[PDB]
RNA sequence: GACGCAUACCACGGUGGGGUCUUCGACUGGGGUGAAGUCGUAACAAGGUAGCCGUAGGGGAACCUGUGGCUGGAUUAUCC
RNA sequence: GUAAGGCGUGGGAAUCUGCCGAACAGUUCGGGCUAAAUCCCGAAGAAAGCUAGAAAGCGCUGUUUGAUGAGCCUGCGUAGUAUUAGGUAGUUGGUUAGGUAAAGGCUGACCAAGCCGAUGAUGCUUAGCUGGUCUUUUCGGACGAUCAGCCACACCGGGACUGAGACACGGCCCGGACUCCCACGGGGGGCAGCAGUGGGGAAUCUUGGACAAUGGGCGCAAGCCUGAUCCAGCAAUAUUGCGUGAGUGAAGAAGGGCAAUUCCGCUCGUAAAGCUCUUUCGUCGAGUGCGCGAUCAUGACAUGACUCGAGGAAGAAGCCCCGGCUAACUCCGUGCCAGCAGCCGCGGUAAAACGGGGGGGGCAAGUGUUCUUCGGAAUGACUAGGCGUAAAGGGCACGUAGGCGGUUCAUCGGGUUGAAAGUGAAAGUCGUCAAAAAGUGGCGGAAUGCUUUCGAAACCACUGAACUUGAGUGAGACAGAGGAGAGUGGAAUUUCGUGUGGAGGGGUGAAAUCUACGGAUCUACGAAGGAACGCCAAAAGCGAAGGCAGCUCUCUGGGUCUCUACCGACGCUGGUGUGCGAAAGCAUGGGGAGCGAACGGGAUUAGAUACCCUGGUAGUCCAUGCCGUAAACGAUGAGUGUUCGCCCUUGGUCUAUUCUGAUCUGGGGCUCAGCUAACGCGUUAAACACUCCGCCUGGGGAGUACGGUCGCAAGACCAAAA
RNA sequence: UCGGCAAAAUGACCCCGUAACUUCGGGAGAAGGGGUGCUCUCCUAUCUUUUGAUUAGGAAAGCGGCACAUACCAGGGGGUA
């Protein structure tokens, strides 16, 4: 799901960028609706609500003009819970804002929670 | 390239002729004058620059130029050729090292007198 | 343990082909460079016949000519 | 030498293991080598005895073990080259015997036809591998020399013997080349051990001392061996080392250089000399040495070091550079000469650039020059680049491998992830302290990895049940120069015929060739024939591209719209391959109006192998094959997602409210942004992102040479180097 | 010697192996090599009209000689105008 999730990060990067209050996104998936809700946690969108996601998923996501760029990682990246940090270092452009979210066994968290729980796995993306 | 395009097939690297093949990878190699003659400059330059056609060790046969201001050599000569190119003159690529085997030092030469074999004066 | 000039294997040596390189060669080509020599003036301007591509033929030599294509040419108040 | 029988890393089973540690049992009797035995043979059960000097101390044998090594196997990782595409025939496997300490085509026989290879076998070239060394904001590149680990080799080939262990550098046998003796029958040798010598080379050291230390062999020890080592010698080869003084000094001495010849005229210059102080390093003379390396004892180094004394600034500064890049300027000489030069460039009478004087700058026991590596070089771009006009989108597709690619729920535990254990040799890099004063060491960290065990379950993979948004079908409506076949139409050109008619026509800038009184051009009617299809008609349409235009019919490919239809991720891209592919050209047979390479003639011109005119062959057309290239161009690969609008237009559908809106579908114009070296692009991007392929890496040489494949040829494709 | 004229040589079958070039048919028996007799014993078959032993082919072990296509018969080959 690596592709809807690419472009699903775009559409929201595009509009933002033209000035717009909300975004439909369509396909969904779980870990679209996990990345949502940590860029909702940090505050880079307002809110996110998921319609029908059993059947055939559409997310509205509202947005408030405070994210940059939103990428997601087209190619598989394993990372160890001891290797977080510099991995962070060197994939953040300005190496202090934003956030690498990891798909871990305790669930998607952004790389600072990832850290704290002491658990690795696959880089999702990152935004800032 | 994509990423599985560099696997598949990666990056050469860029292509250069060497400089002194003749050389063979020393620093110095010794030779014998053959033809010893001189030439012409490429314009807009104008002189009679000293070469000196030089057969080396391993059998390659070279122009070397005569550095300085007169020279002893004859054919037959044993001179000691180091690298480094004559701009004026198109295929002479190397030197001839004064001050070692048959090719004198300049006495009288006070400046920069090391790369022309020249002593010290001794101060009376 | 011999031992047999008994069989097998097998180095060197002999011999015939392959694979892959290399020395030399009468002669005959090509390229680079140069002060100035000979012949012309092909291109750059519509460069004096717009130029160029593929292909074909023709010519001291640049080149010329057909054929399809290109504009990477200039000029020139649409008209049932 | 070796490109995987090696090496790095991790494992395994089918083996052996002298000396060393620890148990148990034995160590009996005959014979042989001139003499004997711990030598050799025989019998039991395998053996072997010595020592009352080593009498319960060694040694041997058999059986169980620990430890250490060795053999064997294996997963993963580890060059270039496709201008090398097939390689193998004990080869791949099976059975049965043999061989081995041990698995095994290790090999005899028999049986089967396998095995390896486009994820690159085989061929060719190069190369020992690793820890590591140099460089570098991480990555990489070059190297693999010292030292340590592994491997291979020992003059070149081939063998085995002895042995716990070798197919053995200073062992043996054989063959070969070279070489030294020979009394001439024949023998002998192998520095890639340490020194050393010739030779090659730009270039690389003493034919040293001691076993004092550490390590090793033999011996119960005493000891003996040890060119391992330790330590001296030679070499600025390297190293963040130390020294060549510290102060003072104006006759601002002499002398040198420059100067309207300015301020002691300016400067060398407080510089020197002189005067006072201190003597590191080196020099010279002595003295203790269980100072220390070594201890029970033993010291090569050691003519050292240490300590004390003598002495006198004494013995110790160069090399490059000064036009710009690049810190540092004047005089004289020279006169495109002599010369300089890393690059740009200097020199032709006032040269800061050449050479000398004087002064100055940078480094400094060094400093320049050459070679070589990395950096700067984002100049092969993973980090981190590109391909409209600068190098670079394949002519266009289809598809193999490969790469990449929707949703939910459940299961699982291969990847992933957490912890533990094992391993990751030492040295080196990093941290830290102590030591030392150009020198050492300890403890850590790192070693990003692999194996095993136990957790986690989100993601990737795999399994099962489902979904419909991407792809594909159906039904119903359409549009179209899409393709192939078979028919058919008229205009015009040329030729021919028949009336009427009589002087030119044609052609140029001007002419002429040509054609015409055998009657042309012109005019009416007719005939023949080939090729192309006016108007419609174009920023229209269709096709993957190349391309496709009169009309009718047959057969046929694709596309668009609508659906409360089906189906259920079946998708995208695509190396190697396959197909299609203007025009010209080729082959065979037809056809031939117009046009027209070649060619003939007429002109122009200095010439005119051209441009202009006049004839005109191949060709242009058809049928069937070949070729496979174009400025095959949007000089823009294919695809997917997203991004403010306005005006047109192709083909549908819906809604209409009488004239328009809406939504798809392609085709155009303009533009907000954004992008761009600039020009410009802009929902049909050259914007914001992504997947996959092709291609580029300064110019010329050169799309050339060579080779292979293909072609009847013409040639085409892949495509260098000096 | 004008000239390998003449002569000599090669010669059969089975097996291995076969180059340049090519009009892809060839070249080709290219070239170059090995074996060949007899006895015994196995194996196979001969589509054995005396099938519990006879012929043909192949393995394997032996035997004799200078010599096993023993006489007879029976290609010389290659390169290049
Ligand atoms: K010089
Ligand atoms: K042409
Ligand atoms: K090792
Ligand atoms: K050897
Ligand atoms: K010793
Ligand atoms: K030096
Ligand atoms: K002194
Ligand atoms: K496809
Ligand atoms: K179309
Ligand atoms: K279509
Ligand atoms: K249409
Ligand atoms: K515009
Ligand atoms: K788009
Ligand atoms: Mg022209
Ligand atoms: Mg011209
Ligand atoms: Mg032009
Ligand atoms: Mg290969
Ligand atoms: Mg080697
Ligand atoms: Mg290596
Ligand atoms: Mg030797
Ligand atoms: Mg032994
Ligand atoms: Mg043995
Ligand atoms: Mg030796
Ligand atoms: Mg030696
Ligand atoms: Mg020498
Ligand atoms: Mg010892
Ligand atoms: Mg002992
Ligand atoms: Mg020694
Ligand atoms: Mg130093
Ligand atoms: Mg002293
Ligand atoms: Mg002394
Ligand atoms: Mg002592
Ligand atoms: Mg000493
Ligand atoms: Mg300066
Ligand atoms: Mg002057
Ligand atoms: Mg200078
Ligand atoms: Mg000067
Ligand atoms: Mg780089
Ligand atoms: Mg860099
Ligand atoms: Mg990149
Ligand atoms: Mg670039
Ligand atoms: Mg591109
Ligand atoms: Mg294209
Ligand atoms: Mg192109
Ligand atoms: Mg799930
Ligand atoms: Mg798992
Ligand atoms: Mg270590
Ligand atoms: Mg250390
Ligand atoms: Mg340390
Ligand atoms: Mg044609
Ligand atoms: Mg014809
Ligand atoms: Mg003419
Ligand atoms: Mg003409
Ligand atoms: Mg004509
Ligand atoms: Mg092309
Ligand atoms: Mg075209
Ligand atoms: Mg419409
Ligand atoms: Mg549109
Ligand atoms: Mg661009
Ligand atoms: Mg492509
Ligand atoms: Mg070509
Ligand atoms: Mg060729
Ligand atoms: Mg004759
Ligand atoms: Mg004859
Ligand atoms: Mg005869
Ligand atoms: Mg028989």
């Amino acid at each position: 799901g690596r592709r809807i999730l690419n472009d699903a990060l775009r559409t929201i990067v595009n509009a933002e960028r033209r000035g717009k209050a909300s975004v439909e996104l369509k396909p969904i998936s779980t870990v679209m609706s996990s990345f949502l809700r940590i860029m909702k946690e940090k505050g880079y969108i307002k809110n996110f609500q998921v319609h029908d996601p059993h059947r055939v998923g559409r997310i509205t996501v509202d947005l408030q003009g405070r994210v940059n760029d939103c990428k997601a990682l087209t190619y598989r990246q394993d990372v160890k819970a001891k290797e977080i940090e510099e991995y962070t270092e060197r994939t953040l452009p300005t190496r202090q804002w934003g956030y690498v979210v990891v798909t871990t066994p305790d669930g998607i968290l952004d790389h600072e929670e990832a850290i704290k729980r002491n658990v690795g796995g696959q880089v999702l993306g990152f935004f800032y | 390239p994509t990423f599985n395009q560099l696997i598949r097939h990666g990056r050469e690297e860029k292509r250069r002729t060497d400089r002194t093949r003749a050389l063979d990878k020393c620093p110095q190699k010794l030779g014998a004058c053959l033809r010893v003659s001189t030439r012409t400059p490429k314009k807009p330059n104008s002189a009679l620059r000293k070469i000196a056609k030089v057969r080396l060790s391993n059998r390659h046969d070279i122009f070397a130029y005569i550095p300085g201001e007169g020279h002893n050599l004859q054919e037959h000569s044993q001179v000691l050729i180091r690298g480094g190119r004559v701009k004026d003159l198109p295929g002479v690529k190397f030197h001839c090292i004064r001050g070692v085997k048959d090719l004198m030092g300049i006495p009288g030469r006070r400046r920069g007198r090391s790369k022309y074999g020249a002593e010290k004066p001794k101060s009376i």
